[PDB]
C-alpha cells in the first residue's frame, strides 16, 4: 500500500521503482494585468522521475506549450504528468519496466493508475515520506536546462553523481533527501554552503561538487546545521 | 390478481411480499398470500425468527407459471416451487382461499410504489443475473456474492451483474485517459447502453434490481452495484435528456422506500455527495435531492 517509515528499505532492494513528483510540471508566476488584475504566466517545468537505487532521473521538461489553450491546468498538470511517466514506461524495455511507481503526492494516484491500465503488474503507490523533490529545481543546473528548454524534451541525470562507487543507494538516498531538504529550507544558504570552497568543482556530467568522503560528512553535517537553523528561525526557539 | 400458496408455516418467519411484511408463528395456520398484482416482477423473502442471519427470498412474476411456498425441513428453508398441474393448482387455492388462510397483498389504490421500484425490472433479465435456469423464480439471499467480488467464490451462486469498473481498461479508452475518467459519457452511452446493455431500460431495470436486493437482502454487492449505476451516470456529462428524468423518479421512489433506520449501510455518503453537489448532474436530480436533503440531511 503506503510507503512509509516501517518499509524505508524496500527504496533500495533489487525491484525496479520509481518515485514521480509532479510539484514543479506546472509553475507559474503571477502578476498584475495593466487593469490591476491578477494573472499568471506559466513556465516551464520537469517531471521529477528518479529511481532511488540507480540515481536515475529521468527528467521530462514540461514545456509551456503544453498547457495552450487548455482549462484547468492543474489537474490537466497531473493527468499530464501521468502520461509522461506512462510513456516512459512504455519506451523502456519490459526487464527496465518498474515494477512499482511511488507518487509523492496522492492526487497523482488515480491519474496514473488510469493510464497505466495496460500494466496492472505494475504497483502505484503513495507515500507518507515527507520527500525534498521540489527543490529539485534548486540544484543550479537542473533550473538552468528546464528553464532553456523550447520544446519537450527528456534529459538524464544520475541525480547521485559517482556516489554509488563509493556508497550504498541507501546512503545516497538520505545524502540526496538532505540537500533537497536543504535547499528547500534555504536555497541561498545551501547552494553557499555546496560552493564556498572553489577548488571543490562540479563535473560536466554532475550536479553536485566533487567531495571527498571527509568533505561529504563535512557538507552533510553543514546542511543538518541549516535545516536545524531555520528550524529555529521559523519556529524562534 | 394471483396468488402464492404456502403448503404451510413450520417455522416462525417474518415473510415479505414485496415491500410489505408480516409475521407468521410457528405452525400458525397460514397458507400463503392472494391478490397480488399481475403485471409487475414481486418478491417473497423470508427472515427466520430464530436466525435473522440469511434473509433470503424469492423474485418471480405470476404470469410465468404457478408458484408455491414449501418448507423444506432439510435444507431448512421456505422453497419456492412450481406446481406444473394447473388444475390441481386452482383447487388448492380455492380451497386455501375458501378458509380464508391467506394474507391479501395489501396494495392501497393511489400507491404507485412497488411499480414505481420495479418500472424496468423484468424476470427475463433477473434470471440473467441469477443464474438457475431449470427454475422461473430466481433465489436470491444476504451472503450471495457478485461476479465483481469474486474477481476482487462459488460462481453458481454468484450475482451476474453488469461489471463497471471505472478504472479498467472498459471503462477508458486509451488517448482519452483524462477525459474518459474524469467524463464517463463514453462508458455509459457507448460501452454500457449502446454496448452491453442496448438500451435504458435495461440499464434501469438492473439498477432497481441492484437497489430492491440490497434493501431487502441487505445484499451488499447489489448495493456497491446500485451506487456504481448511479455514479456512472452522474458522472457522463453526456446523458440522454429522458434518462436523467428517469434516473430522478427512480431514485426518488427507491429513497423513499428506504427504511429510515437502515440508511446507514445502504447508503453510499461518498456516491450520494458526489451525484447531488459535485458531478455532472448536479442539478438535474430535483426529486432525488430533495427527498435526499429532507431525510437524510445528515449523510449529506
Ligand atoms: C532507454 O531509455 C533509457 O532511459 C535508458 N536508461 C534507463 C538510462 O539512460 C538510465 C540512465 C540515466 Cl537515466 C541516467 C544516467 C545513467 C543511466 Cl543508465
Amino acid at each position: 500500500g503506503a510507503m512509509n517509515s516501517s518499509n524505508y528499505a524496500e527504496l533500495f532492494n533489487n525491484d525496479i521503482k520509481l518515485f514521480v513528483d509532479d510539484t514543479n510540471v506546472y509553475r507559474v508566476t503571477v502578476h498584475k494585468t495593466f487593469e490591476g488584475n491578477v494573472a499568471t504566466k506559466a513556465i516551464n517545468g520537469c517531471i521529477f522521475t528518479l529511481n532511488p537505487k540507480t540515481g536515475h532521473l529521468f527528467l521530462k521538461i514540461i514545456h509551456t506549450s503544453v498547457w495552450a489553450g487548455q482549462k484547468r491546468l492543474s489537474q490537466l498538470a497531473k493527468w499530464k504528468t501521468a502520461e509522461e511517466v506512462s510513456a516512459l514506461v512504455r519506451s523502456l524495455p519490459k526487464e527496465e519496466q518498474p515494477k512499482q511507481i511511488i507518487v509523492t503526492r496522492k492526487a497523482m494516484l488515480d491519474p496514473l493508475e488510469v493510464h497505466m491500465l495496460d500494466f496492472p503488474n505494475i504497483a502505484i503507490r503513495p507515500t507518507e515520506l515527507r520527500l525534498p523533490f521540489s527543490a529539485a529545481m534548486s540544484i543550479d543546473k537542473l533550473s538552468d536546462v528546464v528553464m532553456k528548454a523550447t520544446e519537450p524534451q527528456m534529459v538524464l541525470f544520475n541525480i547521485y553523481d559517482d556516489w554509488l562507487d563509493r556508497i550504498s543507494s541507501y546512503t545516497a538516498f538520505s545524502r540526496l533527501t538532505l540537500l533537497l531538504r536543504a535547499l528547500k529550507t534555504n536555497e541561498e544558504s545551501a547552494k553557499m554552503i555546496l560552493l564556498s570552497d572553489p577548488t571543490i568543482t562540479i563535473k560536466s556530467y554532475h550536479l553536485w561538487p566533487s567531495f571527498t568522503d571527509e568533505q561529504w560528512i563535512t557538507i552533510e553535517s553543514q546542511m543538518r546545521d541549516l535545516i536545524l537553523t531555520e528550524y529555529g528561525r521559523k519556529y524562534n526557539v | 390478481m394471483n396468488t402464492v400458496p404456502f403448503t404451510s408455516a413450520p417455522i416462525e418467519v417474518t415473510i415479505g411480499i414485496d415491500q410489505y411484511s408480516f409475521n407468521v408463528k410457528e405452525n400458525q395456520p397460514f397458507h400463503g398470500i392472494k391478490d397480488i398484482p399481475i403485471g409487475h416482477v414481486h418478491v417473497i423473502h423470508f427472515q427466520h425468527a430464530d436466525n435473522s442471519s440469511m434473509r433470503y427470498g424469492y423474485w418471480f412474476d405470476c404470469r410465468m407459471g404457478n408458484f408455491y411456498i414449501q418448507y423444506d425441513p432439510k435444507d431448512g428453508l421456505y422453497k419456492m416451487m412450481e406446481e406444473r398441474d394447473g388444475a390441481k393448482f386452482e383447487n388448492i387455492v380455492h380451497n386455501f382461499k375458501e378458509r380464508q388462510m391467506m394474507v391479501s397483498y395489501p396494495k392501497i389504490d393511489e400507491d404507485d410504489t412497488w411499480y414505481n421500484l420495479t418500472e424496468f425490472v423484468q424476470m427475463d433479465k433477473i434470471r440473467k443475473i441469477v443464474r438457475k435456469d431449470e427454475n422461473q423464480f430466481s433465489y436470491v439471499d444476504s451472503s450471495m456474492t457478485t461476479v465483481q467480488e469474486n474477481e476482487l467464490s462459488d460462481p453458481a451462486h454468484s450475482l451476474n451483474y453488469t461489471v463497471i469498473n471505472f478504472k479498467s481498461r472498459e471503462a477508458i479508452r486509451p488517448g482519452h485517459e483524462m477525459e474518459d475518467f474524469l467524463d464517463k459519457s463514453y462508458y455509459l452511452n457507448t460501452v454500457m447502453l449502446q454496448g452491453i446493455f442496448k438500451n435504458s431500460s435495461n440499464y434501469f431495470g438492473e439498477l432497481q434490481f441492484a437497489f430492491l436486493n440490497a434493501m431487502f437482502f441487505g445484499n451488499y454487492g447489489s448495493s456497491l452495484q446500485w451506487h456504481a449505476m448511479i455514479e456512472l451516470i452522474c458522472s457522463s456529462a453526456t446523458v440522454p435528456k429522458h434518462m436523467l428524468d428517469k434516473l430522478d423518479e427512480i431514485l426518488y421512489y427507491q429513497i423513499k422506500t428506504l427504511p429510515e433506520q437502515y440508511s446507514d449501510i445502504l447508503l453510499n455518503e461518498r456516491v450520494w455527495n458526489i451525484c447531488l453537489y459535485s458531478s455532472f448532474q448536479k442539478n438535474s436530480l430535483h426529486n432525488t435531492e430533495k427527498i435526499m436533503e429532507n431525510k437524510y440531511p445528515e449523510l449529506l
